[PDB]
């Protein structure tokens, strides 16, 4: 089975920057090659079929072209309704190209929150940390109990972009049965992000108020 | 789809990408290129470069060894090749070109000098001259009327006149202008840079009326006697009066040809109008507007159009037809209106294929003939493909962008090189104009010099294989040929590759005649077909199969379609030299021809092998068609490996025509293509391996192949140049 | 010009499921459909195809012996049957036909389990909330299935710095889903906050209304 490679998995730009998002086959298909572009929540629309030939009724700043086993979509100037995931193909797709409309770095805003009474009630305990309004994507938790290290213990979600200021939230829980949570004091969540010179912690002491 | 491509670089059979007699004349082409037809019968082809300095001349039939002129211009044209003319006065070609400074530079090339040896020229072959002011009222349009008499167009909308006293001198003739005067309304300026309805095609009729169209589409008409305006219809009051944009035309470009008294007109609604009336007496009468059949946006401009007497087409019901060649970036297409009645109220829209076999096969692998394997090997595949002329440009481009080759091996550069050769060759074919070669013979020039694009038209066949995805209809043979793709599309190369050879190893004995057909059949299936099929489609062809009566198709199929037939000469008319020109076209057709016949045979072949078909019966087919296939691969393994060579074996075959052919209809060629396919499944094989004997790695397949006692000669011979060798 | 997606749905594992895609607007007889499916965050996956033109079918190979697909020109109609379901195949498939049209997809749940209504608890904003800054608060919908929860703010007329996540599911195959709001801190002792959450597989509404904890 072929293998369509894309790079980069991520990227991120400017309104009226040039985009471009490459395509490598892993074996030689020839220019039976097509482009799309996926919105979150509905189908794709194709963008460009043979490789660069422009699909009726798409803007003709979106562009396809060959070299080699290279394909590449290009955007010539991006704008603010193109965020989406992009997806090259051959059938196999290409794992997907995600673009958004870059901006500055933003610092998250944290706050932890120990479980409820009601809760520990039912025999669980989820502890949780919100990291709020930050760019990019890219921030890191680390959950500490008494100073201990956690792992494979914690979940997290992320919401998508920010239709005004661009920017993402994060949550975090980690889960404990009540006994384990009984059986230490400080609970702690450790936020690592470009936009925090330093790494922010917020904790609590169990049953303090 | 009618017509299919064939495409034509003048120079594939050669090593050197250029002509040794080139010759630079010099004043004190990648931008337009068109063809002329000459008193000599020969057609001079010659290009505008990008930036309008330059203007090359070359014989189309002997681009090679002919002489290739390229003059060089003091400064660039004022608007492009639209500020230039080119007609044939007496024995000499005259070309008048407005300058961007102003100057009229007139050029006189003898005939003689355009088909000579010589690298000189004598005499006042160019002559300087400035007329008129055109510094202040800026020209843009030149159209030539007369050896003496010829208009000139300005973007403010003036006329000048442009009248010969003696052989040199020229004199403006203005024309009486009072469009000017709608400077007085609110809404016009003279001042203004917008406003200027200017002029964007013309059209000579009967020598005498000037039929102009603007870029508000007006058709204007000046009577050249009096020097007066005759007419002035609005082309848009008539259709649909839309509001909210009609498209002034922003440039001039070919929106008009005329015939006998016809005349189409191209309006721009989504890019979409062909008006076409009458002209008599001096009046212009609507008939009708012929919207396009466009879409993806509708993003084509239009490039030529000729309007013209009728082809044979596919439908009788025909009165005159329009071809039509648009584009969009590099990619072209081509079209026919056909109009059936004098009434121009019943129509139809032919189309085309506008990519050639070859690029089509690349494009969508489905070439199984090219040798695989070495990276060098894939080097001689592609040198062969393209010609010298793509292939070192392409060798350019990649040495500009550093990227050079590491090794021997180097994968990751051959496959740079497919899509340099590609683009490299999609943008010399870039279309340019429309040149009816003979009568009716469709030819596209390209903007690379030596590189023009025939449109052919199909036969039978042709037409099948070209419209399997689509054809509504169809007699039976057209069915069960589609169903026999529809299964063999599933199948992969490699497996499609196994089996062509195993038919190849019946013939070659690599299969001993020992074994009855059913035994080679059984073993060509467990070696090449077993597990290698979905059976849900195995399902599917055999009962779409179970449809046909098998026999009466394939007899048609083979008998009529396939095999050619006896001729008693067919007037094909003898060429006194050679035409490098129509060499090619053959060749590529045949080529063409001869790929799509290989395909069906393959596909038949395929579906004796997997089904319980008498083998007794069908033993006459069977053997036929093994036959055929076996010739076909032949053929088209020689092709790719050496054309020059080919071609030269394939017309020093036919003795009355060993120079070659000229074909002026369509019926001509399609009847010499035939020809040439008779002659393959019928002296080429002897006379292609001796003269390239006196293409190594090529003929050790070609000796395994190609060869079924001079066949283990050649073996031996080749394979010294050593146990093998020596033993066989 | 539409395709047309029925019959998806919950499935039990190892069950069945017959997808429907009803076409118009082009010519069905002479089109390719095709089944392409996506699964939760993961790219597409072209399963399998038939030609109307001649039957002619193919599978990839995660899917070979256990779906069928087929077609009836006379309806402008396509199939997909689904035996031996398996949670890797879960997702929302489509159906294109050559891929210029596109069906709006449905979705296929594979597993198990009850109809089960959230419990709602607060997340209650921090007694350290900023002086004049800006506190968090939220509600936590906990452990319901299946999808979907939709949750609002004081009936809907809070919805300025309002998040509500993508529900996760945990290891139970119950899941869970947070929403918040961020206010300013001066706001926490004079301004009611609501959280509406409504799951309708199981007709409960739930309002619940978070505030500061007391100690």
């Amino acid at each position: 089975d072929i293998q369509m490679t894309q790079s980069p998995s991520s990227l991120s730009a400017s309104v009226g920057d040039r985009v471009t998002i490459t395509c490598r086959a892993s074996q030689s298909v020839s220019s039976a090659v097509a482009w799309y572009q996926q919105k979150p929540g509905k189908a794709p629309k194709l963008l460009i079929y043979s490789a660069s030939s422009l699909y009726s009724g798409v803007p003709s700043r979106f562009s396809g072209s060959r070299s080699g086993t290279d394909f590449t979509l290009t955007i010539s100037s991006l704008q603010p309704e193109d965020f989406a995931t992009y997806y090259c193909q051959q059938i196999t797709f290409g794992q997907g190209t995600k673009v958004e409309i870059k901006r500055t770095v933003a610092a998250p805003s944290v706050f932890i929150f120990p479980p409820s009474d009601s809760q520990l009630k039912s025999g669980t305990a989820s502890v949780v940390c919100l990291l709020n309004n930050f760019y990019p994507r890219e921030a890191k938790v680390q959950w500490k109990v008494d100073n201990a290290l956690q792992s494979g213990n914690s979940q997290e979600s992320v919401t998508e972009q920010d239709s005004k200021d661009s920017t993402y939230s994060l949550s975090s829980t980690l889960t404990l049965s009540k006994a384990d949570y009984e059986k230490h004091k400080v609970y702690a969540c450790e936020v690592t992000h470009q936009g925090l010179s330093s790494p922010v912690t917020k904790s609590f002491n169990r049953g303090e108020c | 789809a009618c017509l299919s491509r064939i495409d034509a670089n003048l120079l594939q059979y050669y090593e050197k990408p250029e002509p040794n007699n080139t010759v630079d004349l010099y004043v004190s082409g990648s931008e337009y290129s068109n063809c002329l037809l000459l008193s000599n019968s020969e057609y001079i082809c010659y290009h505008f470069s990008s930036r309008s300095t330059l203007l090359t001349f070359y014989p189309l039939s002997d681009a090679y060894h002919g002489k290739t002129i390229n003059i060089h211009l003091p400064n660039a044209s004022m608007n492009q090749r639209y500020t230039l003319t080119i007609q044939e006065v007496e024995q000499q070609l005259l070309v008048n070109v407005i300058l961007k400074d102003g100057s009229f530079l007139t050029l006189q090339l003898p005939l003689s000098f355009l088909f000579s040896s010589a690298n000189t020229l004598n005499g006042e072959w160019f002559h300087l001259q400035n007329p008129y002011d055109f510094t202040v009222r800026v020209p843009h349009f030149l159209f030539y009327v007369s050896p003496q008499f010829s208009v000139v167009f300005l973007e403010d909308g003036g006329l000048l006149g442009l009248k010969k006293v003696d052989g040199v001198h020229y004199e403006p003739l203005l024309f009486n202008d009072n469009s000017y005067l709608k400077s007085l309304t609110r809404f016009f300026s003279r001042s203004s840079k917008s406003d200027y309805d200017s002029v964007i095609s013309c059209k000579l009729f009967h020598e005498r009326y000037l039929i102009v169209l603007t870029q508000n589409c007006h058709l204007k008409i000046w009577d050249l006697t009096s020097f007066t305006l005759i007419q002035d219809y609005d082309m848009v009051s008539q259709s649909d009066s839309d509001p909210s944009h009609f498209r002034k035309v922003e440039a001039v470009g070919e929106y008009l040809s005329l015939y006998n008294n016809t005349l189409v007109t191209l309006l721009p609604l989504e890019n979409g109008l062909f008006q076409m009336g009458t002209l008599l007496v001096l009046t212009y009468t609507f008939q009708n507007n012929i919207p396009t059949n466009l879409s993806a946006s509708a993003i084509w401009s239009i490039v030529d159009l000729v309007l013209t007497r009728p082809l044979e087409l596919n439908v009788e019901a025909s009165y005159l037809n329009l071809i039509v060649l648009w584009k969009s970036g590099t990619a072209s297409k081509l079209q026919i209106l056909n109009v059936n009645d004098e009434s121009f109220k019943n129509y139809e829209w032919i189309e085309s294929v506008n990519k050639s076999l070859v690029d089509l096969q690349s494009e969508h692998d489905l070439d199984i003939v090219t040798k695989t394997g070495d990276v060098e090997r894939g080097f001689c595949n592609l040198k062969s493909r393209y010609g010298t002329q793509i292939f070192e440009r392409a060798q350019q481009i990649l040495s500009e962008n550093k990227i050079i080759m590491a090794h021997n091996e180097d994968e990751e550069y051959l496959a740079n090189l497919e899509t340099i050769l590609r683009d490299v060759k999609t943008a010399f074919n870039e279309a340019s104009s429309i040149t009816l070669y003979g009568d009716e013979i469709i030819l596209v020039n390209c903007f690379q010099p030596y590189n023009h694009s025939l449109y052919k038209l199909n036969t039978t066949v042709e037409n099948w294989f070209y419209n399997m995805h689509s054809e509504t209809d169809g007699s039976e043979l057209f069915k069960y040929l589609r169903t026999l793709n529809g299964f063999a599309s599933t199948l992969s190369n490699d497996v499609l590759r196994s089996i062509s050879k195993k038919f190849l190893d019946i013939i070659t004995g690599e299969l001993p005649d020992s074994m009855t057909t059913v035994e080679k059949f059984t073993d060509i299936f467990k070696n090449c077909l077993e597990n290698q099929f979905e059976i849900t489609n195995l399902k599917i062809l055999f009962d779409e199969l179970n449809s046909f009566d098998i026999p009466v198709v394939l007899n048609d199929l083979i008998n009529n379609q396939m095999k050619p037939g006896i001729f008693w000469k067919k007037d094909f008319i003898s060429a006194i030299k050679f035409d490098g020109f129509t060499s090619i076209i053959s060749l590529e057709s045949l080529h063409q021809l001869l790929s799509i016949h290989y395909r069906i045979t393959l596909q038949v072949l395929l579906t004796f092998v997997l089904f319980d078909l008498d083998t007794e019966i069908f033993g006459q087919h069977i053997s036929t068609l093994l036959d055929l296939h076996y010739k076909q691969f032949l053929l088209l393994n020689l092709y790719r490996q050496d054309k020059c060579l080919l071609a030269e074996v394939l017309l020093k075959d036919s003795s009355e025509f060993s120079f070659g052919v000229k074909f002026f209809n369509y019926g001509q060629l399609i009847a010499y293509i035939d020809s040439l396919n008779s002659n393959v499944y019928n002296t080429e094989n002897s006379f292609f391996m001796t003269f390239f004997r006196s293409s190594h790695k090529n003929i050790r397949f070609f000796l395994e192949n190609v060869e079924c006692e001079v066949q283990e000669f050649m073996f031996a011979m080749t394979l010294f140049s050593f146990d093998q060798s020596y033993e066989i | 010009v539409q395709l047309v997606e029925s019959g998806g749905g919950l499935v039990q594992p190892g069950g069945s499921l017959r997808l429907s895609c009803a076409a118009s607007g082009f010519n069905f007889s002479s089109s390719s459909i095709h089944w392409v499916r996506q699964a939760p965050g993961k790219g597409l996956e072209w399963v399998a195809s038939i030609s109307s033109y001649y039957g002619y079918t193919s599978y990839a190979d995660s899917v070979k012996g256990r779906f069928t697909i087929s077609a009836d020109t006379s309806k402008n109609t396509a199939y997909l049957q689904m035996n031996s379901l398996r949670a890797e195949d879960t997702a929302v498939y489509y159906c294109a036909r050559y891929m210029d049209y596109w069906g709006q997809g449905t979705l296929v749940t594979v597993s198990s389990a009850s109809t089960k209504g959230p419990s709602v608890f607060p997340l209650a904003p921090s007694s350290k909330s900023t002086s004049g800054g800006t506190a968090a608060l939220g509600c936590l919908v906990k452990d319901y299935f299946p999808e979907p929860v939709t949750v609002s703010w004081n009936s809907g007329a809070l919805t300025s710095g309002v998040h509500t996540f993508p529900a996760v599911l945990q290891s139970s195959g119950l899941y869970s889903l947070s929403s918040v709001v961020t206010v300013p801190s001066s706001s926490l002792g004079t301004q009611t906050y609501i959280c509406n959450v409504n799951h309708k597989p199981s007709n409960t509404k739930v309002d619940k209304k978070v505030e500061p904890k007391s100690c």
